[PDB]
């Protein structure tokens, strides 16, 4: 009977719903990150139900103030309005000190929230996890923060589905590329490794979706990847697939 | 009577229980030891995951200009613990004039404790907190709280799963010494000794990037960096 | 009350001098109106002593926070906090501050918060009734990027004139040097700065 | 429009050898208009008596509101409160209301059943507390009372002389205050025994 | 936290168990005449020794020409009669009107029906 | 302001109160009743500011009428006065105080004698023989305080009111269109229809 | 707060219950006095009886209750009981008369009957007081709320014997020392220890002394209860 | 959880209250004797570990400068008490009369604050039982006990917690209404004893007492009318003294 | 009033006239204006008596508090801080002025609340009507380094200053000295100068003198 009510200590001190909430996550669509050189990659993986969606059109990357992106899998919604506290935590943030929130400072910020979730029965932990991450007065970030409030930073991060396979895609990185990566890089990279991951889900054809937020391709701000530079990653991909 | 803290025939507290067992999931081990003018704890880091920046990985927080802590309990937890005790601390400053007291803030974070204890909607936090400062008035110190909302000072003090073999070595050294702290005038020296005794107790050794030492002295409290501990690592390799 | 901070090649000095009165009473001659907030952001306090000190009290309070969360704050940051503070209780406030820091990356920086609330970086910075009388002096005799010993006696310059003639302002003139090497308090009396 | 000067009145109390004294006039008035002559202003809760000058309105309230007090202070404490204490408490609950106060003027009155030793003590509407050991005056005529008082009041009088000496106080500086008079009652207070009269005065 | 909430056959348990508790209270009894109406109602004798001058009578004046009389919680009762009442004096007071039997029930009814939801 | 007169002899109490309504610059009505029955023994006469006057009133006649109901009992007049009382030394220091003054006369059932109250709108309450508000006490007070007497009967009672009320129409500058009487003793309250002659 | 299928107030009835198994209470009301004894619950040679009261308290000058259950619940709503009382006063200059201020009390607890989650109150309550409306009056409330009045009565332990034994000797116009004796001999015959002795009860009347006019509470002191007991012969 | 979490049992019993008083069973020993001149209050300072130091955890406080405290049940319960105890002293009566509670009243105030426990929704009693000694002008010296149900009630002497029967047996046989406060020590000490498994010394034990005026305790010197607290807790070397003199 | 702290070379003494006045009445005339806030911190002040007894018993309460809390002697930087939040929330509306002293872990305090909120520190201050001639002593006679010999003279000529020159103040002199190894000793009417002079005659009356209507026994008991 320990996981019927969310705050409840299990006899060996687990908290059962948080655990379930992950499970939630598990189910979901595949996305990742990488921290790169000097800012950090995003990707995710939409899978394509059917002929009648609109293509490149229900965006699900999200971004914070406009150097903070935003990258989740499991129930959606429960990321946005992850995202949308983000926003308001964020402002606040800006009003107060007028400098944007770093982002050391805006995880944080997300974690204690998500914690609280986990500390009285009337409310289910979120059923989602994110990655995100930006550019602040030093260096970049990359986070990944999970339905109990644990967060950490990363060098790279995926989650989902296709997570096993994905993370030793980005282990390899780490190991080739100690020196770091370019933003160009890490994006075709991510391409790549979203490309791998999706084999755990080899069903359904799926469109990708990448962003980044780089001091020099970006000036520090979060924009999403489309066009030329998109294509270039989808056929880098689309390549070392075979 | 299993789920929420009332009390059990026994007269017992289970959730408050077990939320002493969740202290140890994390499955580090820490120590604190007080010096002739300052504090020191060590703590084990283990970055498991390759993927994970070492740097972000921390269980020692820095509270105020004087108080350090170290968390033994899940991170979550250990945050917002890490953030009151933050805020209560500046606010004790802006009202009383004075900076906030290590044992006070122990005191403090205990009560807040007691009642989740005592309120069924609220569950206890699934950590152990070793607050440790230099304080103006009572010198070097160390006061650990739990989650039954206990707190109390030590001489020396260890958490973790091995936390018996490490308290019997220590407790072992202040029976032969016979003084209640590490008789040495420098931080460098009793951060070794704890290092030392750490390695004695759990039969291992440690590089750089496995330790995580605070010290505190008199006006403020640090975490010494990997090329901070490795000098300290090196100068024990000739004693043992 | 005289008070001002001249951001300089090695930093930031602020000066002020020493006196409060009500009325034409000197209720403290030896007034220390160079606030600390942080430990290399320092503030010069204009108008209600009441409003002022509090003000900085719960800046300073702000600031330790922000500090224990996520490091040492901008000066700009500390500006803001200021100037949120004072421009919501506009109504209820009289008071305008001079916010003077040192950082590594941006050297010494200068603010001002004047009446209503509005905040305006600046070289330098002169406030109180007494500065009336030296923005002409002062206006002529600031070059940037001088030497902290010049800049002392611009400072101890502009403010003996502005001791001279609002009567407002006098006592001694104290000053707080904010640069890499630390913090330097200095103190020059009226035996000094009267004839110059 | 002073809410001090509408109805009028005026209290004094002393002190003597092992007892207190405490009077006060009996007008009752509108203004210029007297309206009754008979508005005691003296009040006790067991052997503690409190005199109240001042708006009329108030001066009931507050006694109504002490007696309250008193009666569940002694309920709980299972004892009469003693001068001392009573004191404190109605100087605290004057500065309850320290921002739209009782316009009164209270005066305490009493001998501590313990020790023996007479007590009195005054207060402004607001709590300000004068705890002096030889008298205390409150009222339209308080000037008065001072000059008399002053004049006539000398330490450690007998009970049989501390009348004549308060009442004297008293019907005097009544006679020179347009708003008080029309009767007077004194109290002599003994740890024992307490005696009250009345006065015979000018009726104007 | 709904109390009184419907079962799988459309009843409110908490109203049907109250009705319960109205079976086990004393009876009461009233019939209108040509041009008057009486109330009787049978003392309750679980214990005797009572100080009849004061014990709670079963038939409450709500007003100088309105009663009631009920079977039940001797406790609930009050509380109706006391909101009962106080409408009647309120009735007075807006309308320049005592309150009519029919009105005065409507009243009393309002209330315990408002308890049931 | 209007005109409120008690006098209570010594075996009731009688209250004349001014039947004018008076409106700016026109007098509205010439036969007002300033009074209200607070319980069967106790009559309570008012004069104040214009709404404030009859909804204070009321408000203390439903109060006292509530009272009788559920205890089956009927109010000393003591007791209906510092209940009214208190409620005007509650209003005193409220947003928007009731400008109001009353008189209070019963005939206590239980010590069986009369009782006049007065009781300003600042919650001032007193005890007396006869008594009034406002400018009446001017007038009227000298010929009281010489023509009373404790032992007066109803009829003498009257008849001082009477000449008080003459005093009043001869020296005070408004008409308050007459007085209405009422006397509150051991059988009741009733009404002197007859003060225009008697 | 809720109804049983039978009607029934769970919580009430178990709180009963527990009050039950409290000492037992007894108000006798006499023609010229009313009297409330009580045997104390769990006592002991080291217990301070003299600086004792955790059964008789005094509500007003003129009011006092003996109360049956958790001497907490009680103190709660005797606090309440006394405010009353002088809230009461000071609106019309006159002391409460009993059936208002039990009425008042007991709607307190009714209202713990049918709103708001909180248990109710594990007490019941036996006032013995004084008006000038109805003069010496007995009365009686428990956690349902509801309250009556008494010639005699009793709370606690043993109710159906001990109202038996009442029954039996009680006659219209008894005198206050016949009703304390009989007081006594009930609870004598309804303890559930040894013997009745002074350090096991607690004692309290409320007399109008002809010498005089009002009405005067005396709580018995330990000794007197002592000599009270030697008198009426339980020795 | 609005909700009162102690309801009454068919029996008739306060299930949670029944439970806290088993948690207090299980709690150290502590007694309180009471004398002519004075009042002591002892219990145990159970040591978990020899690393921590024993002082920097006064199990008897003190609550106004002549009323002390000591416990036996959950600890944290009985801290946060004492803040409230000590608070409310101010709040509901320094702050009004200018002097401090009698201790009764503390008592009977302390008594609320866990009745509401009792109660109150969504919380469990205090696993705590008090031992709370004072004195008073008026009422003289007095030792009251109080317990999770809001139940207080005033005794000669006493024991709580672990030990207590055998304790408060042996106090009954030792207590008489003729003594003087060193004696009661002595029996404190004595009772102590017998329900101290371990070493019993200054360091182990915790006396205080409650008796005449320590003006050297006051802080400056002046004002005539308060001379002192009356509240002492007993130091290491003094409890030995007496140790010594078994 | 007036009223002055005077801090010497090991602790800290102030002083204040006694004379209380209800605008030119001397009510009491010899009312204390000596506070303790804690054992060791005493405050003197001026503005509407009412309130700086108020805001002293206040804080003093929530000192005594503090410190129980934290096992710690209590500081003045706090007692400080404290009145100053408290007073500055009330807009000047509580007209109190003060100057508290005292000694504490951290050495010897001396400062000044005006009852705006704003605080000062000085090793010599006044406050009162009698401001200006206590501190015209104060500015002529102070020296750094006194003994607490020299400190109570001065603190206690510049309480003179006022009681002679300043009609607000008189009656005596009051003082309290804060030394930090030993217990704070309070010294009531350490002067006394004002003493009026024999009455020329004696105003008791003879007995009977007074015409009594009733006489009657009040009953006390119940
Ligand atoms: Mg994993
Ligand atoms: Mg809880
Ligand atoms: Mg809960
Ligand atoms: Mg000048
Ligand atoms: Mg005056
Ligand atoms: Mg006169
Ligand atoms: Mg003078």
């Amino acid at each position: 009977g320990y996981d019927l009510s969310n705050s409840v200590f299990s006899p060996d001190g687990r908290n059962f719903q948080v655990e379930y909430a992950v499970k939630a996550v598990e189910n979901g669509t595949t996305s990742i990150g990488i921290k790169c050189n000097d800012g950090v990659v995003f990707a995710v993986e939409k899978l394509i139900t059917s002929k009648l969606l609109v293509p490149q059109k229900n965006v699900k990357i999200q971004v914070v103030d406009r150097h903070i992106g935003c990258v989740y899998s499991g129930l959606i919604p429960d990321g946005r309005h992850l995202v949308n506290r983000g926003r308001e935590e964020a402002a606040s943030f800006k009003k107060l000190y007028k400098t944007p929130i770093p982002i050391p400072a805006f995880a944080d910020r997300l974690g204690q929230y998500v914690q609280a979730h986990t500390l009285y029965n009337s409310v289910r932990p979120f059923g989602v996890s994110t990655i995100f991450g930006g550019v602040d007065k030093n260096g970049a970030h990359l986070y990944m923060l999970e339905p109990s409030g644990s967060y950490w930073g990363y060098k790279g991060a995926a989650t989902g589905k296709g997570r096993q396979s994905a993370k030793a895609e980005l282990e390899k990185l780490v190991d080739h590329h100690p020196e770091g990566l370019s933003a160009r890089e890490a994006v075709k990279q991510a391409a790549k490794i979203i490309y791998l991951a999706h084999e755990d889900n080899k069903e359904k054809d799926f469109e990708l979706e990448i962003s980044w937020c780089s001091l020099s391709e970006t000036n520090g701000l979060h924009k999403f990847v489309k066009g030329d530079l998109l294509q270039e990653a989808i056929d880098f991909a689309q390549k070392e697939i075979n | 009577d299993r789920h929420i803290t009332i009390f059990s025939p026994e007269g017992r507290l289970y959730q408050v229980e077990y939320a002493f067992k969740a202290t140890n999931q994390t499955n580090i081990n820490s120590l604190a030891v007080r010096g002739k003018d300052c504090t020191v704890v060590i703590s084990q880091k283990k970055v498991p995951d390759k993927l994970l920046d070492p740097t972000t990985v921390s269980y020692i927080f820095c509270i105020s200009r004087t108080i350090g802590m170290v968390v033994n309990g899940p991170i979550p937890d250990a945050r917002n613990a890490a953030l009151r005790a933050k805020a209560e601390a500046a606010e004790f400053r802006y009202k009383y004039g004075y900076d906030m007291p290590c044992d006070v803030l122990a005191k403090r974070m205990a009560n807040l404790s007691q009642i989740y204890t005592q309120r069924a909607y609220m569950r206890p936090l699934g950590v152990i907190l070793t607050f440790v400062s230099v304080d103006e008035e009572l010198g070097p110190s160390i006061y650990k709280t739990d989650p039954a909302g206990y707190y109390v000072g030590y001489k020396a003090t260890a958490t973790g799963p091995k936390q018996q073999e490490i308290t019997t070595n220590l407790e072992n050294h202040f029976k032969k010494s016979k003084i209640d702290h590490i008789n040495e005038e420098s931080w460098e020296k009793v951060v070794e000794f704890a290092i030392t005794h750490m390695i004695d107790a759990l039969g291992t050794e440690f590089s750089k990037n496995d330790l995580e030492v605070g010290v505190a002295t008199k006006d403020k409290f640090f975490t010494l960096s990997a090329e901070n501990i490795e000098e300290r690592l090196v100068a024990i390799a000739e004693q043992d | 009350t005289s008070i001002m901070a001249v951001t300089f090649k090695d930093g930031v000095i602020l000066g002020a001098d020493s006196r409060t009165t009500t009325g034409a009473y000197i209720a403290n001659r030896v007034t220390d109106k160079l606030t600390r907030v942080h430990d290399k952001i320092w503030c010069c306090r204009s108008g209600s002593a009441a409003d002022t000190q509090a003000i900085a009290d719960i800046v300073q309070y702000h600031l330790e926070l922000y500090t224990s969360q996520y490091g040492t704050p901008s000066t700009e940051t500390a500006a803001s906090v200021f100037k949120e503070l004072c421009y919501e209780n506009k109504d209820n406030l009289t008071a305008g501050i001079i916010v003077a820091g040192y950082d590594d990356k941006n050297k010494g920086e200068v603010y001002t918060i004047p009446l209503g609330g509005s905040v305006h970086k600046l070289p330098y910075a002169i406030a109180g009734s007494g500065s009336t009388f030296i923005y002409g002096y002062c206006d002529k005799n600031f070059r940037e990027n001088m030497s902290k010993e010049e800049t002392v006696d611009f400072i101890k310059h502009s403010l003996s004139q502005a001791i001279k003639w609002d009567g407002s302002s006098g006592g001694v003139i104290r000053m707080v040097v904010l640069t890499a090497a630390g913090v330097e308090r200095l103190i020059f009396y009226p035996d000094e700065y009267e004839q110059l | 429009s002073d809410p001090s000067s509408i109805n009028g009145g005026i209290v004094v109390a002393m002190t003597g050898k092992d007892c207190v004294a405490i009077a006060c006039d009996l007008r009752l008035g509108s203004q210029s208009l007297g309206v009754s002559n008979k508005f005691e202003k003296i009040f006790h809760y067991g052997h503690v008596f409190l005199g109240i000058t001042g708006l009329a309105t108030d001066v009931t309230t507050l006694n109504e509101m002490f007696r309250y007090k008193t009666n569940l202070y002694k309920l709980k404490e299972e004892r009469a409160i003693e001068p001392e204490t009573f004191t404190q408490l109605v100087s605290s609950s004057l500065y309850e209301r320290r921002f739209g106060p009782y316009f009164v003027g209270p005066v305490v009155a009493g001998i501590n059943s313990k020790s023996g030793k007479p007590f009195i003590a005054g207060f402004d509407l607001i709590g300000c507390i004068d705890e002096a050991k030889d008298f205390i005056v409150s009222g339209t005529a308080s000037d008065q009372l001072f000059g008399m008082c002053e004049s006539l009041y000398e330490p450690n009088l007998e009970p049989e002389d501390l009348f004549e000496t308060i009442s004297q106080a008293l019907l005097n500086a009544a006679d020179r205050d347009a708003l008080s008079g029309w009767g007077a009652v004194v109290y002599i207070i003994k740890k024992d025994e307490v005696v009250k009269r009345y006065l015979k005065m000018r009726q104007d | 936290r709904a109390l009184s909430i419907f079962s799988p056959d459309g009843h409110i348990f908490q109203v049907e168990y109250a009705l319960e508790a109205v079976k086990r209270g004393t009876c009461a009894v009233g019939v209108k005449g040509k041009n008057c109406v009486v109330l009787g109602c049978e003392r309750r004798s679980t214990l005797k020794l009572q100080d009849t001058r004061i014990t709670p009578s079963k038939v409450s004046k709500i007003d100088s020409h309105v009663v009631l009389s009920f079977s039940g919680l001797n406790a609930d009762s009050r509380i109706l009669i006391e909101k009962a009442r106080v409408e009647a004096q309120s009735h007075r007071l807006t309308l320049e009107d005592p309150v009519t039997v029919e009105y005065l029930t409507r009243y009393v009814a309002g209330v315990q029906q408002r308890y049931t939801q | 302001m209007d005109i409120i007169l008690g006098i209570r002899v010594q075996d009731s109490v009688i209250l004349a109160s001014s039947k004018a309504v008076t409106r700016g610059i026109s007098v509205l009505k010439d036969s007002d009743d300033k009074t209200r029955q607070l319980s069967p023994h106790t009559l309570m006469s008012f004069a104040g500011e214009a709404g404030d006057t009859v909804q204070f009133a009321e408000y203390i006649q439903a109060n006292i009428q509530l009272y009788s109901i559920r205890e089956d009992y009927e109010l000393s007049p003591q007791a209906v006065s510092s209940f009214v009382r208190q409620e005007l030394a509650k209003s005193i220091r409220s947003r928007r105080p009731y400008q109001v003054n009353v008189l209070i006369g019963g005939y206590d059932k239980k010590k069986n004698k009369p009782e006049l109250y007065q009781i300003d709108y600042l919650g001032t309450k007193v005890e007396l023989p006869y008594g009034a508000h406002g400018y009446s006490g001017f007038y009227t007070f000298s010929l009281l305080d010489h023509h009373y007497r404790p032992d007066m009967t109803t009829e003498e009672g009257l008849d001082l009111l009477k000449l008080c009320v003459q005093e009043l129409e001869k020296r005070m500058p408004m008409d308050f269109k007459g007085v209405i009487v009422k006397i509150v003793d051991k059988d009741g309250i009733r009404q002197v229809d007859d003060f225009q002659a008697q | 707060t809720i109804f049983s299928p039978e009607g029934r107030l769970y919580q009430v009835e178990y709180a009963l219950e527990s009050i039950s198994h409290a000492g037992t209470a007894i108000g006798i009301m006499a023609s010229d006095g009313i009297v409330l004894a009580a045997e104390r619950k769990v006592t002991s040679t080291l217990l301070e009886q003299d600086t004792s009261t955790e059964k008789l308290y005094k509500l007003n000058d003129k009011i006092a209750v003996a109360v049956a259950g958790l001497t907490a619940d009680a103190e709660i709503l005797i606090n309440t009981a006394r405010i009353h009382a002088q809230n009461y006063l000071k609106t019309y200059n006159e002391d409460i008369p009993v059936e208002i201020l039990v009425r008042r009390l007991s709607d307190i607890k009714q209202g713990y009957t049918q709103h708001g989650g909180l248990r109710p109150f594990g007490v019941s309550f036996i006032y013995a007081g004084y008006d000038d409306r109805y003069g010496y009056q007995l009365y009686t409330s428990n956690p349902s709320g509801n309250y009556t009045g008494w010639k005699a009565i009793s709370v606690g332990a043993n109710t159906s014997a001990a109202q038996t034994l009442l029954q039996m000797d009680y006659k219209d116009d008894m005198k206050v020392d016949d009703a304390i004796e009989l007081a006594l001999k009930t609870l004598s015959k309804t303890t559930d220890s040894s013997a009745l002795t002074y350090d096991r009860l607690e004692f309290a009347t409320i007399r109008k002394g002809a010498n005089d006019g009002e009405v005067y509470q005396k709580i018995f002191k330990p000794q007197e209860i002592k000599d009270i007991l030697v008198k009426t012969g339980i020795t | 959880y609005s909700f009162s979490l102690t309801t009454f049992s068919p029996s008739g019993k306060l299930g949670q209250i029944d439970y806290a008083l088993t948690a207090v069973k299980q709690g150290v020993t502590s007694l309180g004797i009471k004398a002519t001149n004075g009042v002591v209050i002892a219990t145990e300072k159970k040591s978990s570990s020899p690393l921590a130091m024993s002082e920097t955890l006064s199990k008897v406080s003190l609550l106004t400068p002549d009323i002390g405290a000591v416990y036996s049940g959950m600890g944290p319960d009985y801290r946060v008490l004492v803040d409230k105890s000590r608070k409310v002293a101010h709040t509901s009566y320094k702050r009004i009369y200018g002097e401090y509670p009698p201790t009764k009243l503390l008592v009977s105030e302390v008594a609320k604050i866990m009745q509401e426990a009792t109660q109150s929704g969504g919380v469990r009693p205090f696993g705590v039982s008090l031992l709370i000694a004072g004195h008073d002008e008026f009422n003289g010296f007095s030792l009251y006990q109080v317990d999770p149900s809001g139940s207080y009630f005033p005794w000669k002497a006493t024991a709580i917690g672990k030990g207590s029967v055998a304790a408060k047996t042996f106090l009954e046989k030792r207590w008489n209404d003729e003594l003087e406060l060193e004696d009661a020590i002595h029996i404190a000490l004595l009772t102590l004893k017998e329900s101290v498994e371990g070493e019993f010394n200054g360091d182990t034990i915790e006396l205080a007492i409650i008796g005449d005026e320590n003006p050297d305790l006051l802080g400056y010197t002046g004002i005539p009318t308060d001379k002192g607290p009356r509240f002492r807790k007993l130091t290491s070397q003094e409890i030995n003294d007496r140790l010594e003199a078994l | 009033t007036t009223i002055v702290g005077v801090k010497f070379n090991n602790g800290v003494v102030i002083a204040a006239d006694t004379r209380s006045t209800q605008g030119p009445i001397v009510a009491d005339k010899n009312c204390a204006k000596l506070h303790r806030i804690s054992p060791k911190i005493w405050c003197a002040g001026a503005g509407t008596a009412a309130d700086t007894e108020a805001v002293t018993q206040l804080i003093g309460s929530n000192i005594e508090l503090h410190s129980l809390y934290t096992s710690r002697e209590p500081r003045v930087v706090s007692a400080l801080q404290m009145l100053k939040q408290h007073l500055f929330k009330y807009q000047g509306h509580i007209g109190a002025y003060l100057i508290v002293a005292g000694v504490d872990p951290t050495g010897s305090h001396l400062f000044s609340i005006h009852a705006h909120g704003s605080t000062d520190v000085g090793y010599y201050l006044s406050l009162g009507s009698g401001s200006l001639a206590a501190m015209a002593v104060l500015e002529s006679h102070w020296k750094q380094d006194l003994t607490k010999e020299e400190a109570i003279k001065l603190a206690s000529d510049a309480i003179q200053a006022g009681i002679w020159n300043d009609l607000g103040s008189g009656s005596n002199v009051d003082v309290c000295v804060m030394e930090i190894g030993k217990d704070a000793e309070y010294l009531r009417n350490y002067l006394t100068p004002n003493v009026r002079e024999e009455k020329q005659k004696s105003y008791k009356f003879p007995r009977g003198t007074t015409a009594v209507l009733k006489e009657s026994i009040v009953n006390i008991c119940d």
